[PDB]
């Protein structure tokens, strides 16, 4: 029993902090607001057993965007694989990646 | 515990019984254990001497309820030669039956826990054979 | 199940498409009997209280049936429009999924082939 | 970062006198509960819940839903005022008014 | 207790259990809980004496625990999901760690605990509200999130509860730990059919609150609480032996009363489902529940006990109580097999 | 998934603007009067492409038109604005309100030779309308498309075929 | 994800695991109760602070209030039973066993 | 080192946990808990939520635990203590050790092993505090919120009232 | 409603303080002629970016320069 | 770097989506050095 008042009455109890892409203070952004949105206006009205299946792409895009989990697996595989070619010596960094080159503007 | 009883049914009865032995042993230990740990749990021991005298105890009888069960499964399933058939679980259920009076030291609970127990070790068998669910995913 | 159904529109307990199905009559069986259990309050009402049974508060017996009969219309009423309503969907969902829905060959008995088993 | 040198040096000093304060001189030879305190603590806390909510009112000053933000605003200071007047009418403020 | 405080602390308990109800946000939800929980602890410390502090206390820290629980599946559910909606849960741990805290809430098996010492410490009036009214909201979040709960859980917690509930009650002799084995073995039957049709979990939930609040006002309008003080009800006031009687026989789940009406709907959708095996077992473990009402219909209604001689005291007396619905609770327990279908209502 | 592309070293090298922030904060209102159109493009393309590597060329005309306002003060009053910013680069905070006479004497000296007029209270916040020769970008979310949606009910709603057809019950 | 939920979540299951296993002291089962709702204040704050969900910032704060009124209650509770049988011990609170 | 900070403050918070969840005595459970406190607070200001944080000492540690300690010191006036805290910190370091030698682990979950500095925005937010504005958004758009918790605090010191009287 | 104000007046001077200054608190924002300005001067302060407009065509009321004659003005802030 | 490594895609995205993200901290500074590294991260976090 999920009595639905506030449609019934038209007062928004709660709906405002619910998602990150709602209308926030000052017109701030979540960081994975274009993420949520692409979800949310995909899985809208198709019930949630079609947005299981029909709207994964974006869902998984949303949850790589909330957690980072691959683009941290990714950087440990470059870090890893770079300190491998440090420790064996055959690669050196960049002067712009050690710190020599007083940064663009 | 469910890749416990998915390593016990992935063996077709009488071929490989010391693995069936060693299966149903598991899954006796297993329960024992939880039978174990829910003992001294909400009844609480007067040392840690007669904590793992009962939790040894429980899952040793158990265990070689398990054990009985499974042998004596699996070997009438190969002097039979007939693995699919629930009269082998109903010896097995008997046999852990029997077990379970000699753990007890009791004539009375080992009639009992044979004639329950093999009707129950039957009624598995029937229910992997005729595709019988428990736990039924909802489907309408 | 249905709660997908009504939930664009909650919190009705008659909606507005209601009103196309006829309403129960007044002398439908099913709300003769919730009058006779707002009877049965009514008695159990003066049992319990020491009041002769039959006789005493007849006010409050013709309340007691009133109000039953009242509630139960409407809860006939909401009966009525869930069962139009389950029927309504599955129909519309079998006319739009025929390929889930074929149309069975229907054979006679002089094809169809039993197999006899005598009692002997 | 200067904060957390800042906090270990104030830590560093203080630790550096009690222990001189401790090992200086070892040179020379030489009740029943109250039920009164529990509940002016409690009060202490529920009203304490109450100023945390009235917190952040120099920021919600800045909005542009001004009539909303001054209800909601003397609504938690008049709230805070009714658990006051509770707490003063039901004897709860007594013997440690 | 002053009666306006009473009234403002109760309205305040259905306020929490109505915000559980009517909210969209999981923040809601659990402060829905908390003012619930809040302002519930003063209707068990109503009668200030050790048995209800200590009820209350235990009350306290399971439903305080369940309120972690619960509020952990939530940060999970926001960690993996970003939002806040209550509706499915995009976790299975933050799955499990909802339906172990609504069951926590429940008192269903193995959380069944606190369920006959809290409503054993409490009044007759607080164990009512505690059995009837704190079982609406956490039945109504399990309502929202059941695209998510874990079938081999919910089915586990319903059967535990149902054989913990019948095995329970066998043992008892006072009536409120009856009714909350009782409670445990109804719960079970609600958890079991949720995955299924939750339209019959809503039907076993106002089934149960019917017969339950006609047992609770029986037993407050006699003022028993025990197996032997409820035998003297037939040489005080004959006519609540046989409410009791047939009150019982209905939670019983006996045809043609009501209380046969959820299980038996239950099992038509369980076999719809193909499963076969558990609504057999689940109705042959509710006999247990029908055996020690029928030892209740035995004390009170079926047999006469002793008496003592100042009873004829209180033959003199009328009973003043407000038994408040008594007559529409008992016949609306009783006689509403015949209108089965308007179950419908509840979809 | 696909690759991402990104622009060259070549193609990111313009002609910075490498004056500090207090010197940005004192021409910062003569910026906004003079500079106006190259940067409202800018940031309209900005806030429809939704993606920086769609507005680097209009980000270097920001990093053009920015230069030509600097040397048209260096080149007429280089001294009243250099008076000007190290009063405002003095200041934690950069107040504008401790420097009116400086700020006073760079405007004259710019309203003089320059015909710049300051902008007033309220103008520099002002929501602008910008004419551009670019496309509106038809899908700047790069969506693919959305699901159908369930059919919607219609139709009459006629009473339930021999009613509930529970099991015995004939209404 | 990220290394900081790990211990913030191993800090939920040592106070659960704290709150689950009482020693003596009613006091000390409180003490892990906050604990878990602390853990749960700091894993609610980086979630909304790192996803830069703003309204969101607002919902500790009240995850604070209302569980350290429930704090209150659980005191309060203690000392009714710390009025009862001179200690807060918890085997003292078995009279519902019978 | 300097880049792991977040990760080190989270090591002394689960240390403080098993501090006081070890349960020495209620009042060294009360230090535990503070020291607890003072670092996630220390974490959740490096996150950037600076009200938050000082929330958690003025509230958390400067409101509640405060009257725990009273509370405490009213009320009250080992070896399985110990053998707990030592297993909950080699748990703790055990688990350390291989996000570290792993820059992976799973226990439940799966969990990254680098700094968390990773996971960070890297834009500004302009002249406002984005946590600050969001909670300055609790009297504009939190009005129903405002409205349940000065309800339940109200009716917190209505029920604190009630149960503490015995009558 | 006159001795009883100055009899709660002479026995409790600090709670009629605090009444009549919680009173002026409630009524005077319904009555003061400056509470819209306090709307003005919020809605009034440009936190975020003015991001411009794509010119359609025809919208005479959007400026195409800061400088422009059309478009909110501040003359009210500046003047009051 | 990642030449040894075989079946790398060098610039794969993680996401499905072309669409413009936002680069994360350790996108931008993952391959420099620890003060850079502590200065973009915890700068305006630590300064005073
Ligand atoms: C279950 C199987 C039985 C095992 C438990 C036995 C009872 C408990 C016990 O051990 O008590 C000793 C002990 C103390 O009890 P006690 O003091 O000895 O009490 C007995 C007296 O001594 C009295 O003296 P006694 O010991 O000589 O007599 C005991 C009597 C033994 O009876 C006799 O001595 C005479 C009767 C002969 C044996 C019974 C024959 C029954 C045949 C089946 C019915 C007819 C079917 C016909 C069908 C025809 C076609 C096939 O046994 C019983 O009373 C138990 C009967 C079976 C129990 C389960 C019934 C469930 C019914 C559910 C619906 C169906 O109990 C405990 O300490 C509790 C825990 C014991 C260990 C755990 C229990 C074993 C669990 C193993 C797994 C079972 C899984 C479930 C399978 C079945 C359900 C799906
Ligand atoms: C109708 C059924 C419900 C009646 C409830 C009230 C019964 C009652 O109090 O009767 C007493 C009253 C006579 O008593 P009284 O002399 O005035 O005063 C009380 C005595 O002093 C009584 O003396 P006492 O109390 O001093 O001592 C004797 C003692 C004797 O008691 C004992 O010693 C203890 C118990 C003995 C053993 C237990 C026997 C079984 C009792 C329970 C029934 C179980 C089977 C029911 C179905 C199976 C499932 C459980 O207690 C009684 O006799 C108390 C009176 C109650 C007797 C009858 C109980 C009926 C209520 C429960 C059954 C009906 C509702 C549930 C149905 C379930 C599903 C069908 O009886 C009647 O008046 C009967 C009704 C006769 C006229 C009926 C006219 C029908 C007109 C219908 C059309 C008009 C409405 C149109 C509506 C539609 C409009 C659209
Ligand atoms: C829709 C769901 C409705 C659920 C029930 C709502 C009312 C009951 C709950 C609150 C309560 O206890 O109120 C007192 C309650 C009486 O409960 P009680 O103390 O147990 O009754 C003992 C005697 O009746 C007390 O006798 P007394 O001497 O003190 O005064 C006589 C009294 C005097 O009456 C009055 O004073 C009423 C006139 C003033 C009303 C307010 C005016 C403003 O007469 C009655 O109240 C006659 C009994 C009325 C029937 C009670 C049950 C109502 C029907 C429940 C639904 C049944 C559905 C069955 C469906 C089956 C299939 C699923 O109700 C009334 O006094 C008024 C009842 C009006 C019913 C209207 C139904 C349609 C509403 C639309
Ligand atoms: C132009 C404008 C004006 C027009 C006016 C036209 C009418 C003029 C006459 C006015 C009166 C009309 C009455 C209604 C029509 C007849 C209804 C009927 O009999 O349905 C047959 C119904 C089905 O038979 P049918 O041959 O297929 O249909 C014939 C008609 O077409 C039936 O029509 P249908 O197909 O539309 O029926 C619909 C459906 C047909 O039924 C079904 O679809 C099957 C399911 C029925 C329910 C089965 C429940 C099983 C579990 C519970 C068992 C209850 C325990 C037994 C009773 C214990 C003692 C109280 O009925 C229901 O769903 C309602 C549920 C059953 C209630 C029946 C009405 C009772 C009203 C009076 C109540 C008084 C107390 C009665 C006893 C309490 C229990 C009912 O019969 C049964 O199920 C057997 C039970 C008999 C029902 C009660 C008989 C009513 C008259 C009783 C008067 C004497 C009372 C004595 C004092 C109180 C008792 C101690
Ligand atoms: C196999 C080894 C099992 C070891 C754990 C159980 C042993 C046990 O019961 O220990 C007793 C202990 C209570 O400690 P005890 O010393 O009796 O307390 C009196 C104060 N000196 O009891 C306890 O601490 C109760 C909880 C022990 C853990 C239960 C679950 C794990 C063990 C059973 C399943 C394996
Ligand atoms: C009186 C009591 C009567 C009980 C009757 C139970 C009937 C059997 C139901 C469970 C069963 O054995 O189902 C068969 C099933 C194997 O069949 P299948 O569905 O192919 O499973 C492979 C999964 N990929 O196997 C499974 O699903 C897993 C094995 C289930 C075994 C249940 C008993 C285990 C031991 C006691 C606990
Ligand atoms: C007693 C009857 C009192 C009826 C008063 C009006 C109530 C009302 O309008 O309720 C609307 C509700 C249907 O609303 P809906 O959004 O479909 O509910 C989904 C809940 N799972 O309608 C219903 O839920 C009606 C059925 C309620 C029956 C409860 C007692 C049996
Ligand atoms: C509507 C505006 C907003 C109102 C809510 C916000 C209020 C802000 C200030 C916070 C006050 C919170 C606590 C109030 C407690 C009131 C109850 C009380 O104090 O009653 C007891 C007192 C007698 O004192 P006693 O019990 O003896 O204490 C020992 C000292 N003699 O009894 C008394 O002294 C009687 C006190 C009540 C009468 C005071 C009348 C003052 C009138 C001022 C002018 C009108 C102001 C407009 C508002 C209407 C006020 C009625």
């Amino acid at each position: 029993p999920f009595f639905d008042v506030q449609k019934k009455l038209g007062v928004d109890l709660d709906h405002w902090m619910t998602i990150q892409s709602a209308e926030q203070p000052h017109r701030i952004p979540a960081r994975c607001h274009a993420f949520e949105k692409e979800w949310i206006e995909c899985a809208h009205g198709i019930g949630s057993i079609r947005a299981e299946k029909e709207c994964k792409i974006e869902f998984e895009d949303f949850r790589e965007c909330l957690l980072r989990q691959k683009t941290m697996k990714r950087l440990n595989a470059i870090k890893r694989q770079r300190d491998k070619l440090i420790k064996e010596g055959k690669y050196t960094p960049p002067p712009h990646h050690s710190g020599q080159e007083d940064l663009r503007p | 515990a469910k890749t416990l009883l998915h390593q016990y049914w992935d063996i077709p009865e009488g071929t490989e019984c010391h693995r069936k032995t060693y299966a149903a042993t598991s899954i006796g230990g297993a329960s024992g254990l939880v039978v174990s740990a829910y003992s001294v749990a909400l009844k609480t021991p007067t040392s840690f001497l007669e904590g793992v005298a009962r939790t040894g105890r429980y899952t040793f009888t158990a265990a070689a309820i398990g054990a009985i069960f499974g042998l004596t499964s699996c070997i009438s399933a190969q002097v039979r030669e007939k693995p699919d058939d629930p009269l082998n679980y109903l010896i097995g259920g008997c046999a852990g039956g029997l077990t379970l009076g000699a753990r007890t030291r009791s004539y009375g609970i080992g009639a009992a826990a044979c004639a329950y127990m093999g009707l129950t070790a039957a009624l598995v068998k029937m229910g992997q054979l005729e595709g019988w669910k428990v736990f039924a995913e909802p489907k309408v | 199940m249905m709660t997908g159904r009504q939930a664009r529109a909650p919190l009705q307990f008659l909606p507005d498409e209601a009103r196309s199905l006829p309403p129960p009559k007044l002398t439908d069986p099913r709300l003769a009997y919730i009058g006779f259990l707002g009877y049965c309050s009514g008695l159990i009402d003066n049992a319990i209280r020491r009041r002769p049974v039959l006789s005493a508060g007849l006010h409050r017996q013709f309340l007691y049936i009133t109000s039953f009969v009242f509630v139960g219309y409407y809860l006939l009423k909401r009966q009525d429009y869930m069962y139009a309503v389950r029927d309504h969907d599955m129909f519309s969902y079998i006319k739009s999924h025929p390929e889930d829905f074929p149309e069975k060959d229907k054979k006679t008995y002089r094809e169809v082939f039993e197999e006899f088993h005598p009692v002997r | 970062m200067n904060l957390m040198i800042t906090l270990l040096t104030n830590f560093t000093l203080a630790t550096l006198l009690v222990t001189i304060a401790f090992w200086l001189p070892q040179l020379n030879v030489y009740l029943p509960f109250s039920m009164k305190f529990f509940l002016v603590a409690i009060t202490f806390l529920l009203f304490d819940l109450e100023i945390a909510l009235l917190l952040p009112l120099p920021w919600a000053s800045q909005t542009t839903n001004l009539n909303t933000m001054l209800t909601m605003a003397l609504l938690l200071i008049f709230l805070l005022a009714v658990s006051l007047a509770y707490e003063w009418t039901q004897k709860g403020l007594e013997w440690t008014e | 207790m002053n009666p306006i405080i009473l009234i403002i602390i109760l309205m305040t308990v259905m306020l929490g259990t109505i915000i559980v109800m009517i909210s969209t946000h999981w923040l809601l939800i659990w402060i829905g809980f908390e003012m619930n929980m809040l302002a519930i602890i003063p209707i068990m410390m109503k009668k200030h004496n050790p048995r209800a502090t200590e009820a209350s206390t235990k009350y306290f820290l399971t439903q305080s625990t369940a309120s972690m629980l619960l509020m952990m599946a939530i940060i999970i559910n926001l960690m993996f999901s970003g939002q806040w909606t209550v509706m499915k849960l995009f976790n299975p741990m933050a799955s499990m760690l909802m339906t172990m805290a609504l069951a926590m809430k429940l008192g269903m098996a193995p959380f069944h605990f606190w369920v006959p010492e809290v409503t054993q410490g409490i009044p007759l009036s607080s164990g009512l509200i505690l059995l009837t009214w704190q079982k609406l909201a956490p039945m109504s979040v399990l309502y929202q999130i059941l695209p998510s709960i874990n079938l081999d859980l919910i089915l586990t917690l319903s059967i535990l509860s149902i054989t913990i509930g019948g095995w329970g009650g066998l043992n008892q002799t006072q009536l409120r730990k009856i009714m909350a084995y009782s409670s445990i073995a109804h719960m079970g039957w609600m958890t079991a059919v949720l995955l299924y049709n939750p339209t019959m979990t809503l039907l076993n939930l106002i089934i149960y609150i019917i017969m339950t609040s006609t047992m609770f006002t029986l037993f407050m309008a006699n003022s028993t609480t025990t197996t032997l003080s409820l035998s003297h009800t037939w040489n005080k006031a004959p006519i609540m032996t046989i409410l009791v009687l047939i009150t019982l026989l209905s939670m019983g789940g006996l045809p043609p009363l009501s209380g046969f009406m959820p299980k038996w709907m239950i099992i038509q959708e369980m076999t719809k489902n193909d499963s076969i095996i558990l609504p057999t077992l689940m109705a042959i473990t509710a006999l247990l529940n029908l055996y020690f009402y029928m030892r209740l219909t035995y004390s009170t209604a079926l047999t006469m006990f002793p008496s003592t001689n100042n009873m004829k005291m209180k033959w003199q007396f009328p009973t003043t109580k407000r038994m408040t619905l008594l007559p529409t609770m008992t016949v609306l327990s009783t006689m509403l097999l015949p209108l089965t279908p308007i179950l419908s209502i509840l979809e | 998934p696909g690759i991402v592309e990104l622009p060259s070293l070549e193609d990111l090298k313009v002609q910075e603007v490498k004056v500090s922030s207090s010197v940005l904060k004192a021409a910062a209102h003569h910026y906004g009067a003079q500079c106006d159109k190259p940067n409202k493009e800018f940031m309209l393309c900005r806030w429809e492409e939704k993606d920086p590597r769609r507005c680097l060329e209009e980000g270097k005309l920001v990093n053009q038109c920015a230069l030509e306002f600097f040397r048209q003060i260096k080149r007429h009053c280089a001294e009243p604005f250099t008076e000007y910013w190290t009063c405002i680069d003095y200041s934690g905070l950069q107040l504008f309100r401790r420097c009116r006479k400086e700020q006073a004497q760079f405007d004259k000296c710019v309203l003089d030779k320059l015909g710049w007029v300051r902008p007033d209270l309220g103008e520099l916040s002002k929501v602008t309308k910008v004419k551009t020769d670019r496309p509106l970008p038809e899908n700047p979310y790069h969506s693919r498309a959305r699901p159908e949606p369930n059919p919607e009910v219609e139709g009459d709603l006629k009473p339930a075929r021999h009613g509930s057809r529970l099991f015995f019950w004939t209404m | 994800m990220s290394l900081v939920y790990m211990n913030i979540m191993m800090a939920f299951t040592v106070s659960l695991t704290g709150l689950l296993m009482y020693r003596s002291h009613l006091m000390s089962s409180l003490l892990c109760l906050e604990g878990m709702m602390l853990s749960l204040f700091i894993l609610a704050t980086l979630m909304i602070l790192n996803s830069h969900f703003t309204l969101a910032s607002m919902m500790p704060i009240i995850l604070l209030v209302f569980a350290a009124c429930e704090a209150a209650l659980g005191l309060s509770l203690l000392v009714m039973v710390s009025n009862t049988y001179g200690t807060d011990y918890v085997q003292n609170l078995n009279l519902l066993q019978c | 080192m300097m880049t792991y900070i977040v990760f080190i403050l989270s090591i002394i918070f689960v240390m403080g946990f098993v501090g006081f969840s070890s349960k020495p005595s209620p009042i060294y459970g009360g230090l535990g808990l503070i020291v607890s406190g003072g670092v996630g607070c220390g974490i959740v200001l490096n996150f950037g939520g600076s009200f938050l944080g000082l929330m958690v000492f003025l509230i958390y540690l400067g409101g509640m635990m405060v009257v725990f300690g009273y509370t405490t010191a009213m009320a009250t006036e080992n070896k399985v203590v110990l053998g707990t805290f030592i297993t909950g910190l080699l748990m703790e370091f055990l688990m350390v050790y291989y996000v570290l030698k792993d820059k992976e682990v799973e226990i439940v979950f799966k969990f990254n092993g680098m700094g968390d500095w990773v996971i960070y925005d890297t834009g500004d937010s302009g002249f406002f505090s984005e946590e600050a504005m969001g909670i300055a958004a609790l009297y504009s758009y939190g009005t129903w919120l405002v409205i349940v918790t000065g309800w339940s605090l109200l009716i917190g010191v209505v029920v604190i009232m009630e149960i503490t009287r015995g009558n | 409603v006159a001795a009883f104000l100055k009899n709660v007046w002479a026995k409790e001077p600090v709670l009629v303080a605090s009444f009549a200054i919680a009173g002026l608190a409630v009524i005077l924002p319904t009555l003061s002629p400056y509470t819209k300005y306090s709307l003005m001067i919020n809605r009034a302060t440009p936190y975020n970016y003015p991001v411009p407009l794509r010119d359609d065509g025809n919208m005479p009321d959007v400026p195409s320069h800061p400088q422009d004659p059309q478009g909110p003005s501040l003359e009210w802030l500046k003047r009051l | 770097i990642m030449k040894d490594v075989p079946g790398w895609k060098v610039g794969e995205s993680v996401f499905h989506t072309t669409r413009w993200v936002t680069p994360m901290m350790g996108e931008l500074y993952g391959l420099r050095t620890g003060e850079e590294i502590l200065s973009s991260t915890y700068g305006f976090i630590w300064y005073t």
